[PDB]
Order: C-alpha cells, then structure tokens, then sequence
C-alpha cells in the first residue's frame, strides 16, 4: 500500500457512513460503516469551479480577457452495482433514497488512502437484461466540501495496542474502570470499540478512551475490545461477586 | 476621503444630454442657444463587482459623502479627474461577492 | 431464488391490474393481474429527484455549493414486445392508451421479489421490418410512490448470536475449526469478524465461516469475534502445546 | 419576540438613496446639504425559502409585529444588529417549499 | 353554497401587507401605529386546473355569490379555515381542461 506510487484500482470499496460522530474525523477506521457489496462500476464525483468576470475598464493590457475563480461545487459520484434486494445495505441505499437526507460515503482504495463525500441520492436506475446479471445504478449529488485522500498526508499507521483492565471484584451498584494502552510512539490516527460477551453478568459503557465494566450480574464475565477495523484486538476477564 | 480607488468592469453608460434653449419658428425655423455658461456635466452609469469583505469599506465610502459631497474620479472613458457625486449606490449581496450599480454625476463643485 | 445474491434476468415477466383493490397490498398474487408476454425487452423507470438550493447568506464557509433534495419522480417504464393484436393483454394495453387513465402494473424478477408501479401508457409504437418479428413498443409514465422491492424486504434480530470453538489443543503446523451460529430463529441479515487478541502466537482466517486457528506458537491464545458493529461477541481459547 | 433569526438567501439587494437637501435651478450653481442626521437607514430586500411547517412559524413571526414594532436583525451585509420594519412579506408556497419576499426598511426608534 | 372543495395546484401568491399609521419626523425619528384593530386580512393569488366538464360547476358556485358574499375555504397555508370573497376569477378555455385564475380575499364578515 505505497501512496505515492500508481496504483491499478482494482478492490476498491464503497461504504455508507450509520454512526453519529463526524465522519470526517476517522474515516479510516471502518466501524460505524455499511460497505455496498459487489460494486460493478464507479464513476467519482467532479470538483469543478465556476468564473466569476475579472476585467475592469480601467486595467491595461484590454487585449487578453481575465477571470477568477468563483463556487466549487463537488459533482457527482455515480456507480451501479449488483442488484440484491434482498441485503442490507441496498435496503440502506433506498431508504436513504426515500428519506432525502444528506449522509457521508467513502471510497475505500487499494492504496490506504479513502476519499469521503457527503451527499444525498439523486437517482435510482435498473438495467434488466438477459444473459447479464441485473444490476442497480445509484447517483448521489454532493453537497458542501468533501474530505479528499491529499487532506489525510500524515496517517502514522499506528501498529500497537494493549489493555491494563482492573480485572478484580466488582461489586453491585458499582463499576469498575478498565484501562486502555494505545501509544505506539504517542502519534495515533486509530479508534476501538469494546463489547460484552453475555450482557447479563456485566455491561461495558466506552466514550472516549474510557471503558467501564459494571457487574449486573456475579459470575465471571469476558470483554473483547476491536480496534479500528480489527486488525488488533484485546481480551479481558472481570469478577463480579454477589455480596 | 477625496479619492475613488476602486474600479468598473463592464463598460458604463455616459450620458451628456445637454440643455439648450430651443425655439421652434413656422415653416420649418427655429432659433437655438446654449442655454447655460459651463458646458455639460454628464453623467455615469457606473457598477463595481467586489469581495464581501470589501464591500463595507466601499459602502463606507460612498456613505460618508452621503448623496451630498463630491469625490475625485478618474473614469476610464477620458482620462481626465472630475468631482462627481453619488446619491443611490444600490448593492446586490451574492455568495462570495457584491455587485454595486451606482449612478455618478459630474458636478463643478 | 435468493434475493440476497445477483441474479441473472432471464424469466422477467411484466403484468397490468386488471381488479379493483389495492395493487400495491399484496402484489406476489397474480390473481387479479393480466399477464404481457413475449417482451422483447424491458427498461424499468428511474427513479430521478430534483434539487433546491440551500445556500445561505449567513453560512460561513461558503466557497462550496449547497443543495437538497427536492421531489421524487418515478420515470417512464419502456417495454418492447411481440405484435400479437388478436390476443387479449394487449388490447387490454391499446384500451390502456385509448382512455388514458393510471393503473397499475407490476415487474416479477426471477428473485420472488416485485416492483410494482403505477402510472400511464404516454407512447404506442411499431417497428415493420422484414426477416424480424414485428415489434409493438410501449412507454409508460408513472405517477406517485412506486413500491419497490426493497419495501417488501425484511430484517431479523433475535440475538441468536452464538461462537462454537473447538477450545482444545493444538500443536505446530496444524489447524483448528471453529465455528458461528447464524441462526437467530434461523434467519439473520449480519455480517461478523474474527480477529485474534494477540497475533502473536496463533493466526485465525476467516474463511467462509471456518474460523481457521493456526497454532504458529504455542501458549494460550484468545481469539475475540465480533458480529455486525459489536452488537454480539465472544471470545474462543486455544491451547497450542509445546510439542 | 425581538429577533429575526432566520436565514436569507444569496441575492439580496440592499437600496440606500440618502435624503439630502438639494438646490438647483435649471442647471446653473448647485448647492446641497446633508438635511437630516440620520441620513440614510438603507433598505434590504430579504428572500427566505423555508419548508412548509416553518413558513406558519415565519409568518407569525412577521404578524405580530405587523409593519409597526420594528425588531432586530444582524444583516449578512455588514454583520451589525440594527432595528428595522417588515411591511409587505409577500408569500408563494410550493410543493415543498415556501418563498417569502419581504422588506426590511431600518429605523432608529 | 358555503365550502370551497376545489384544490390549488401550483404555488399561490399570499399577500400580507398590513396598513399602518407612520409618521416621519426629523433627523431619523419617526413613530408607529398599528392603524386597526384586528389584524389585516392577507389575500391568495389562486389557481385552480379542473377537466372541461367541472368548469361549469366551479364558474355556478362562483357566479352564485357574485362578487359579494363569502365562502369558507381551507387554504394550504396554515390550514385554517377561513371565510374568503372571490371578485375576478378570470378562466382560460383549452382543449380537454380550463384553467381558473381568480384572487380569493380573506373578510371577517
């Protein structure tokens, strides 16, 4: 993955964003993100620019006209892709459709790098013919400033995480705070999110860096924590006793 | 301020129209004079096209001599400095910029 | 038929109402439906919305256009078919044209899955042409809220999610089987992932299912897998011994 | 309620046409005087587009005030409150959206 | 009759302008009254597209009040009901509809 190196475009991916943070922000961490399987083709959206006029009667030189650059609109992005009703993420894509918000969507290529836009759809097509797989044409017109790959020119790639949990007798009407380790040289440009394993012995609340395990239930519980989009991972165990 | 700084884009409206003292006789005389002692004053329909942020300073301007007073202006029909007065300086607000249509009047004052 | 995977479009068949209830109720019945065979071909109507402006004087951040989405239309369904005027359904469909009102009609895709549209015929043609069959081409434009095929969708969550590991031993240059349980009540529409706490000691691939545990190093690892974006959880244990 | 906190769209004019004291006969010597204090209180022609729940919203707003009771307004033109008064806030209400042309004339009282 | 069935199709025009007492005093004062004592009245700009057979119909029950007299009527604006008079209702024949253009004014009476 060299990003200052061409590359063949083949693999890229499409998601739609579902969270409710700034999508901008982590748009490499793929967590809060639905991917649109089975992409036929994709067409990006154009960054064009209108001229505002810039030639005044008394300037010299009247010979050669002049302009200036005016509002940057951000295109369109249109791809068709495999028709399957039947999946979620088409069932997204309509609902976005027949809601009309604006939401974000990131290109995902095959170089690190990810290009989000923030749009709503502006059409929706099907092509139905023998002997080819049917197939669902998607338009979204972009709205405001998008998030370019060139914005993204630091990306520290991270490579290291670990968990110091409390793992000790949790008592009820309490919580217990589990500590996380994510500086692999200070600089990091990655997420986590951490779960349960039954949700009935003890629930995890996690809100920026901070994991707390509180014992509902006694017994001996297990929390799996996946960072970014789960190439590291970590395991703890927490004890919750009835008195 | 004596001084208009600022420049016009997309080639003005110059209009002299000149007062004389006409009499018409009958079959086809007549009898003409200048009427007045100092030529005529002319007048110029003149439009800006500046950044939002300049627009205050302009407006500023044109607000200071307000309609009365006159300013020094070269228009880039003669290339000859008159005092001239604005007295209407409409302004139409656009998204990254302002477009001014104003009315200047020569005068020997 | 799977509508979860693409399909082929060859068996699309198109059918007008011919009864006086509520097509869009249960259109998988083809009771009260008139059927148009022999197409040609089929293009289905897009569904296209407009745009209004929304750019503010009081925004900041101006340089980049603003929009939104305006009203929805449900474009014109095209279909090419076999001229056969003596047969009833297509003097259903002249009658259609002749007195000119909206009525609906529906597109089955070898899926089980339908879309039904409603609207009205804006164009008949003819194409004679020896060596060729004579064609009758038709245009339909629709009005109102169309039902797609994903309304007609649906989604289960009856947190039936559940990781079946092996949990015993394990030694170099071998691999181990585990295994996910898909079936909350049997249907479920999510995807899951596995990642290993460690990777250090044992790798895990996650193939078709068969989260693949390879014992590169001995000692024991813990594996967490994660199903959707963390709604479901757990955590699998192997032993890689020393031998 | 005493402030207009809606949103206008790009184009809007904003008309000044100062009141000053003018005199002249025929056209021989000109004098002119700045006439009031306040000499100019300018005038913007607003235009909203809001959707349709808001436009009852936007109109009570502009009836209870109904052309006397001037209320605040910070223009997007040079980003200070002011006082002005709505008078004739034409509508026109479309499928989905609802146009409103009003008038803000600024006052001083 | 008494309602007004009938359903505007393309985007009235809704005409507030509220009749006030203003006076103008010196340097930039002035003094405001609402003039009246309820409210004003606000008049729609309507259009009605009917098939040629209902044109008849809808010109009866225009015809029968007669400039005078009043109707209720539910506007798509605010949805209340409200009594309205109709004084014009120009109507341009076509081949299969007529289109009526007519300006309904809201009365307390």
């Amino acid at each position: 993955p060299n990003p200052t190196m061409p590359v063949k475009g083949a693999g890229t991916t499409l998601w739609v964003y579902k969270g409710s943070g700034d999508p901008y922000a982590n748009p490499l961490s793929d967590v809060d993100w639905s991917r649109l399987a089975k992409v036929k083709d994709l067409t990006p959206g154009e960054l064009t620019a209108e001229s505002y006029d810039d030639s005044y009667l008394d300037d010299e030189d009247a010979d050669w006209t002049a302009t200036g650059q005016g509002q940057k609109s951000a295109g369109d992005t249109s791809f068709t892709l495999a028709w399957m009703p039947g999946e979620q993420g088409q069932q997204a894509l309509l609902a976005w459709f027949n809601e009309g918000d604006t939401r974000a969507y990131k290109i995902r290529f095959p170089n690190g790098t990810v290009d989000v836009f923030r749009g709503w759809v502006s059409s929706i097509g099907k092509a139905v013919t023998a002997k080819e797989v049917i197939t669902r044409t998607v338009k979204v017109t972009n709205v405001g400033r998008p998030s370019m790959a060139e914005d993204r020119s630091t990306v520290t790639a991270a490579t290291g995480m670990t968990v110091t949990p409390a793992s000790t007798s949790v008592v009820k009407g309490q919580s217990t705070t589990l500590t996380v380790a994510f500086q692999p040289e200070g600089v990091t440009d990655k997420s986590f999110r951490a779960v349960s394993a039954d949700k009935t012995k003890a629930t995890v609340s996690v809100s920026g860096m901070t994991i707390t395990v509180n014992g509902v239930a006694a017994g001996k519980v297990n929390i799996p924590v996946v960072s970014g989009n789960g190439e590291f991972a970590a395991v703890a165990e927490i004890t919750v006793t009835a008195s | 301020m004596k001084t208009f700084r600022w420049k016009v884009k997309p080639g003005m409206d110059v209009a002299s129209v000149p007062s004389v003292r006409k009499v018409r006789f009958g079959d086809g005389y007549s009898q003409r004079a200048p009427a007045g002692l100092n030529a005529n004053l002319k007048t110029y329909s003149v439009t800006l096209s500046v950044p939002r942020e300049e627009a205050t300073v302009l407006e500023s301007f044109l607000e200071e001599h307000g309609g009365w007073k006159s300013f020094l202006w070269t228009p880039p029909y003669e290339w000859r400095q008159i005092k001239v007065t604005c007295a209407k300086w409409s302004s139409r607000v656009s998204m990254l910029r302002v477009e001014f249509s104003a009315e200047f009047e020569q005068v020997v004052n």
